[PDB]
């Protein structure tokens, strides 16, 4: 049974009582226990700075360079904050409100209104840091408008307001180096969970330059490995990003809570070949002065400038005339995905459509539109060669987010005593579509203002210390890592990695990706098994295992996403209404949008791994909402 | 495209590397460069052997490890942008391109084309922040910060850390990332309590971790992805020179680990 | 007839409740709406300056040469706060209390 | 400050002779009737400051004036307009209105006849008999 | 250039007596334009300086004060007003005794904003 351990009484006193009521670890006694944080993102960064401020023993881990190398200094647009500097009527219930509005009503109203409420001292703390936000000729801080709020409650610094927020926490990291209260392991990627006791007591990580499998235990767990959203070959996310952390502790008792919870991105700069897997996130406020559209003709070689106006198929004009250009991300993508499959070959591969700014252009000032888009313009040039100005631009839609990740409670506490997941690597607060901003300040709230108190209140009721790395359960993690790395270098077959990633993620853009039904989804039931069996029968892994080997990196992160992809298929299908980011064709309004089922599923879906891929267990925890009513 | 690439070749730190021949029949100018690596790297997996190494997350010039000597100019040809920015319509049919990593005596070779750049987290680590610990913040309009001071605190803020400026610099010197740091830090009033001794420790942490001295030649600012100016090594010599005048002297330097 | 439309429940939340409750215009589509201020006193420049800021189209009037020329420049007493800096027992529910006792209880409470 | 301005307009000083006082009319709590949204009966009309009713009741206490100008201006007035221009769509109204050309008519019928009066009477006349 | 509802706490930024007498010395211009008119070179001199001092003598003035001074001088000479021949019957006229420590803190204003290299901004053209 799943205890969401949320406080009672009114909404806005409930994280100040449960602050009273949770236990705290003595700053004496701090130094006796030991926190490993996988991750070095914002979630990770902050958490693992504000552990070593506290005073513990910190163990940070990323797979990256350095922390500052995480993802989400990729996060181009602002973080938002209910501090209403702007006089426009923003305020915590606000935010807590369109939070939960905007997630479709499918999460924890504690959660959102805790991180609604402690939204303002992030930012306060991100000033404090040197966070170079905007500012306005008199010296205080500027605001702009972010997507999903009436209100301009997002602050900025620049178009790089995630890499200036990592900047600062990973300042606050270097400085708890420094100090010795936290031990940095960048290049270490974490391969299995030691669950000692029925407590995760320490984990088995794989240095990925000299191959060493390391055991490390500790008093406390936290998950701070970002979102799975690369199980999706093409994505927007990095590279390295994947979900075995998160996984490999679902194998060993974490419930993962709505794994089919994936946000996508409408503008995205498509891939020039097969070899391509990172689609660039542009802006999506290009779609406000842009037309989408593809040639009538499939087999139109001529310039898309030349192409006569009624030669162009405007969808999203002819198709769905209300809200005309400004459809929602999700019947644009849609309505874009179906167009590209349909065949058109407006791309190097096809997989594109027009985004046009000429009309805009005509329409208004190209200094004014070079004012809104100069650098995403640029950017855009940069990567594909062709100015905006002159030639349609080319988007194509991407996964962008997953709302959602290990189940947690309303102590960031999985279902792993001892193990807690912060950021994108749980569900928590974002529901079935996360808003804007959200994300970042989510991160940072976790890191900084959150796990620090709920970690204490866990460790208080604990004894420090107490387990070391010759246990036998540190034996059978690192026997099985090292079992799964040979099994993996000795195949030797005929298909590289990227070649079953790319069968992966087209499987699950095509099945479960924006629109979803009971046919497709059971036609990748079927799949996911076979190119799982045809994975660890035929892919070639070269190299050593102790050995700066990235192709094994790659192979184990896709050997991991071989079986998410089943659960989160699985739960797409369980799922019989459409919610936020998750959408079924056979549950919609006749104008497209989600309709969900608020009187059988309104709850959250944690699942538990029963050994079966096929067949996990699902546990339901009730959606009660108090204060927002869902409509 | 047909394109040859001379691409530096090294089993681990001590085994000495060489320069390789791979010819690619099939380029795609909208390819990017790191993409024309994995296609490469794929082709010599299907041959059977060993693929070649880089540092690669964000694939948008943010994150900072892709860190590539490209020609003789670090992340290729284009100013302004990073190696994963780079794209091979940059180049023409027949080019030879010699790949290579940063050359620097701070940042260790690994691999083939990877370095170990944790000099500059060191460099980070020994002063390069406020030191401000969670709750303690006040209120985020408390201090004003004028408008001019933090566009140019942002753009010295805005610095991946790639070590290009190293890489280019003809004495391998960290002076343009310790430079903006130290400006980024320096233009807030969240950091002026620590600047003069934070640029102090700064400066000894990069001659600790062994880089070169700044003959002010400019190679670092030419190749800077971000277009950090040499102004952020104006105002690090500023401060040290106003943090010498106070008699400033610097800690321990940050051991690794 | 008169809805005086103030809102209900306790006095200290009930402009935080209305604020809450009541419509928002986006920043975007300010600038497709006209505001008129006839006056440039304290009330009229200052509402004038805030819907600027905000985002709206102003059309602000005064009769005088200039709009610093209101006979709010002529006020020459200070201006009320409930800071309680003099820690005299100020507060916001103190000057409320002044002000409706002060106006012989003719006024609306909420406001 | 206020012997030398007295000394001044009156040519007395108030160290030696006594000054005069007179009471005057000084403010207007009175005014056109406003909600909670500062807008009067007219929707979309908007009174704040001195010209509505408002928050003063039957005396204004000191420093109060001030202090309700500058609240409607800066952060009441911002919210309620917001509110109510959100639910009504911007334009549609221009100035060739028949309602403009009638207020643009009757103003000018007026200005004309108080113009062609041409009495034996002054304005400041009447003003000072209604006063 | 600060917007409404971003202020912080009144308290939080000390200003010492002094400077805010001087700047309310300086603040206390009723704009009626007569050191213009004094003025043999019909100069905005002492207005200018007035507001220049008010904004540059307080701290919520210094963020914008160098460019400030630049622009509202420009703004000046595209108005039509003359040059300060430092004649003095400004002050001499001025209803509220504005001084010519005013117009000596303007200049030093504008010198430390040459040194910066602060250029005027495009001049606020009549509506
Ligand atoms: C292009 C882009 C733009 C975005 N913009 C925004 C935005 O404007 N606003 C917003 O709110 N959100 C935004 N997001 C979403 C969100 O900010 C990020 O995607 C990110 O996932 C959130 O930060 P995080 O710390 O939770 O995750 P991450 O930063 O991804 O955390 C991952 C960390 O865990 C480590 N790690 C992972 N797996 C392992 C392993 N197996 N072993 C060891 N270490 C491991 C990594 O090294 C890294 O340090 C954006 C996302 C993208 C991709
Ligand atoms: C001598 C004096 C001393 C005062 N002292 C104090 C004091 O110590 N404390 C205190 O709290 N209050 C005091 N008050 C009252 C206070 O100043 C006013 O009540 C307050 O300024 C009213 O706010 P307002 O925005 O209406 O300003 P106002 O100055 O009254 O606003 C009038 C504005 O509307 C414009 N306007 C008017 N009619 C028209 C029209 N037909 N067409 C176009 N524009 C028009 C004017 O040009 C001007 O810009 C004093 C008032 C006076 C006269
Ligand atoms: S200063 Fe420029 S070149 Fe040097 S590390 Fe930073 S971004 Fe790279
Ligand atoms: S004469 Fe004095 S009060 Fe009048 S405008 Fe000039 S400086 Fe201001
Ligand atoms: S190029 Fe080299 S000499 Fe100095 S200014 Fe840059 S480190
Ligand atoms: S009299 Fe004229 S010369 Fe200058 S000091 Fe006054 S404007
Ligand atoms: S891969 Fe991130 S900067 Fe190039």
């Amino acid at each position: 049974v799943l205890d969401s351990k949320v406080p009672t009484g009114p909404i806005e006193q409930r994280w100040d009582k449960h602050r009273f009521e949770m236990k705290l670890v003595n700053p004496a006694n701090r130094r006796k226990y030991t926190i490993i944080v996988v991750g070095s993102g914002l979630a990770g960064a902050s958490a693992a700075a504000t552990l070593g401020e506290a005073g513990y023993n910190v163990l940070c881990f990323c797979y990256q360079d350095s922390p500052r190398r995480a993802h989400s200094i990729a996060a181009q647009g602002g973080i938002n904050a209910a501090k209403n500097y702007r006089n426009d009527g923003d305020s915590i219930y606000r935010l807590f409100y369109d939070t939960v509005k905007g997630g479709d009503f499918r999460a924890r109203e504690s959660n959102v209104y805790r991180l609604a409420q402690v939204s303002v001292n992030i930012i306060d703390q991100c000033v404090a840091q040197g966070v170079p936000f905007a500012r306005e000729y008199g010296g205080l801080l500027d605001n702009r408008s972010f997507g999903g709020a009436q209100v301009a409650r997002t602050f900025y610094a620049r178009g790089q307001t995630g890499q200036q927020l990592l900047l600062g926490a990973y300042q606050a990291l270097s400085r708890q180096i420094a100090a010795g209260t936290v031990k940095m392991f960048p290049r270490t990627e974490m391969l299995d969970l030691v669950v000692v006791d029925g407590r995760a007591r320490g984990i088995i990580t794989r240095d990925m330059v000299t191959g060493k499998i390391t055991r490390y235990a500790a008093d406390a767990v936290v998950l701070a490995t970002g979102g799975y959203g690369n199980v999706f070959y093409l994505s927007t996310n990095a590279k390295g990003c994947n979900a075995t952390a998160i996984w490999r502790a679902h194998r060993r008792g974490a419930f993962f809570g709505n794994p089919c919870f994936t946000q996508i991105h409408p503008t995205c700069i498509p891939v020039s070949g097969e070899y391509q897997s990172k689609l660039t996130l542009m802006s999506e406020s290009l779609r406000n002065d842009g037309r989408i559209w593809v040639p009538k003709k499939k087999g139109d070689t001529r310039r898309p400038q030349d192409i006569p106006e009624s030669e162009r198929d405007y969808y999203l004009e002819e198709r769905y005339p209300s809200f005309g250009n400004l459809v929602p991300r999700d019947i644009a993508s849609r309505a874009a995905k179906q167009v590209c499959d349909e065949g058109r070959g407006v791309g190097p591969g096809g997989l594109g459509v027009y985004l046009d700014f000429a009309d805009a252009i005509k329409r208004l000032g190209r200094q004014k539109i070079a004012e809104r888009y100069g650098n995403l313009f640029d950017m855009y040039k940069q990567i594909t060669g062709e100015d905006p100005y002159e030639t349609p631009m080319r988007i194509y839609p991407a996964v962008h987010y997953t709302m959602g990740g290990l189940w947690v409670d309303y102590n960031l506490q999985s279902t792993i005593p001892g193990l807690f997941v912060i950021g994108e690597a749980n569900f928590s607060d974002h529901g079935a579509n996360r808003l804007g901003a959200s994300a970042l300040m989510q991160g940072l709230a976790d890191g900084y203002f959150i796990l620090p108190y709920t970690i204490a209140n866990f460790l208080a009721q604990v004894k420090p210390g107490g387990v070391s790395i010759d246990r036998p359960e540190f034996a059978e993690a690192e026997a099985e890592i090292n079992q799964r790395i040979q099994r993996l270098l000795s195949i030797r077959g005929k298909r590289t990695v990227d070649s079953f990633h790319r069968e992966l993620g087209k499987l699950m853009w095509d099945k479960c990706g924006m629109a979803r039904n009971a046919a497709g989804l059971r036609e990748a039931l079927q799949r996911i098994p076979e190119i799982r069996a045809e994975f660890w029968e035929n892919v070639n892994v070269p190299g050593e295992a102790n050995d700066l080997n990235q192709a094994l990196e790659k192979a184990g992160r896709v050997a991991d996403f071989l079986e998410l992809a089943e659960l989160m298929c699985l739960d797409a299908l369980h799922r019989e209404e459409s919610c936020g980011g998750h959408f079924r064709e056979e549950y919609q309004t006749p104008d497209g949008e989600a309709l969900r089922n608020d009187e059988q599923f309104s709850y959250v879906a944690a699942w538990e791994f029963t050994g079966d891929l096929a067949k996990p267990r699902l546990h339901k925890e009730p959606l009660v909402f108090e204060y927002v009513k869902p409509t | 495209m047909k394109i040859t690439l001379k691409i530096w070749r090294q089993k681990n730190r001590n085994t000495p590397g060489e320069f390789k021949t791979y010819v690619m029949d099939n380029v795609n100018p909208d390819m990017s460069f790191l993409e024309m690596l994995d296609v490469l790297n794929e082709d010599l997996m299907s041959r059977g052997e060993e693929p070649v190494a880089f540092d690669h997350d964000c694939r948008e010039g943010i994150c900072g490890m892709c860190s590539l000597m490209i020609n003789g100019v670090a992340h290729g040809p284009k100013n302004a942008i990073t190696t994963c920015q780079l794209h091979m319509r940059s180049f023409k049919d027949g080019d030879t391109i010699t790949v290579e990593p940063w050359r620097a005596s701070a940042f260790p070779i690994l691999k083939d084309l990877v370095v170990d750049r944790s000099a500059f987290d060191r460099i980070i680590q020994a002063g390069g922040y406020i030191s401000v610990s969670t709750g303690s913040a006040p209120d985020a309009n408390t201090i004003p910060v004028s408008k001019v001071a933090a566009d140019r605190a942002m753009d010295a803020a805005a610095c991946i850390g790639c070590g290009a400026c190293v890489a280019a610099c003809p004495n391998g010197s960290a002076m343009l990332f310790t430079a903006a740091k130290v400006t980024h830090l320096a233009l807030l009033p969240q950091g002026q309590p620590e600047r003069y001794q934070r640029v102090v420790n700064m400066v000894a942490q990069a001659d600790f971790e062994g880089f070169g001295n700044c003959t002010n030649i400019g190679e670092c600012a030419a190749v800077c992805p971000k277009e950090i100016s040499l102004e952020t090594i104006a105002q690090l010599n500023r401060d040290l020179v106003m943090a010498a005048l106070r008699g400033i002297e610097p800690n321990t330097p940050i051991v690794p680990a």
